[PDB]
């Protein structure tokens, strides 16, 4: 399906994902066409601080939905 | 007040408008939740002094950054459990978040976000048992906002008396 993550900076990049997908595969498809290193990813869907060893499907995400996506920087 | 400010009246403004803002804004969740609230109404309170147009601002920001507080709140105080940060590097990890958030550019949604975030964090302290936290996060945060050249922005933008000249104004 296709998915519409919006960053802070008022940004929208689409992606192509599927149900079955695991957290920690969606985190390198954005590095891997943005170039944000995973470990300064903090995704948010329904206030729930998504976790890496569940699947989409265990929050139930739909088609069409949105996530916010801070940031934790790993500098400091 | 008078137009135009300079960076020596923006660090006073900016002191009583981060208090008078979280203020209001758990003066109104105590009603619905009690979560991090106060010691009670009591000589502990927080005396402001509301006789000043600054009283306003704090009552504006609070309300076009109300929904936009709650959508992403439940999960600020999840991770900041994760952390249990100390007084020796409290301005390590805040200064981390921050320059994390505004990294992207800087807007008013970054400004009140930033304070939103900038309370259970020092109240979280004075809990566990390190009474006197209050008058450390001022000397940090006006510091910080000096330092990162934010005062002068603010300037630039009219000062926060631009805060009236918004929507809800």
């Amino acid at each position: 399906m296709q998915i519409f993550v919006k960053t802070l900076t008022g940004k929208t990049i689409t992606l192509e994902v599927e149900p079955s997908d695991t957290i920690e595969n969606v985190k390198a498809k954005i590095q891997d066409k943005e170039g944000i290193p995973p470990d300064q990813q903090r995704l948010i869907f329904a206030g729930k601080q998504l976790e890496d060893g569940r699947t989409l499907s265990d929050y139930n995400i739909q088609k069409e939905s949105t996530l916010h996506l801070v940031l934790r920087l790993r500098g400091c | 007040a008078l137009p135009s400010a300079s960076e020596e009246q923006v660090a006073q403004d900016t002191e009583e408008v981060f208090r008078s803002y979280v203020f209001y804004r758990h003066q109104q969740e105590q009603e619905a939740e009690g979560v991090a609230a106060p010691a009670d109404p009591e000589m502990v309170t927080l005396p402001l002094q509301p006789s000043s147009t600054m009283g306003q601002v704090g009552r504006q920001l609070a309300i076009i950054g109300d929904d936009i507080n709650r959508r992403y709140d439940s999960e600020f105080q999840t991770m900041l459990q994760h952390l249990q940060p100390t007084a020796e590097n409290a301005y390590e990890y805040f200064t981390c978040i921050a320059t994390s958030l505004f990294e992207s550019g800087i807007n008013w949604g970054r400004v009140v976000a930033l304070l939103g975030f900038g309370y259970r964090l020092a109240l979280h302290v004075y809990q566990h048992g390190l009474t006197g936290f209050l008058g450390q996060v001022t000397r940090f945060v006006v510091d910080f906002m000096l330092h990162h050249c934010i005062a002068r922005w603010i300037a630039q933008r009219g000062g926060w008396v631009a805060a009236l000249n918004l929507g809800n104004g």
